[PDB]
């Protein structure tokens, strides 16, 4: 959960 | 993984 890879931002579900 | 919960940084 966060920015870089996963949910959030950056790469996988969000910006 | 990068930055926010988990690994990285923050938590």
């Amino acid at each position: 959960v966060g920015a870089x890879a996963x949910v959030x931002w950056x790469w996988x579900w969000x910006w | 993984a990068x930055v926010x919960w988990x690994w990285x940084w923050x938590w």
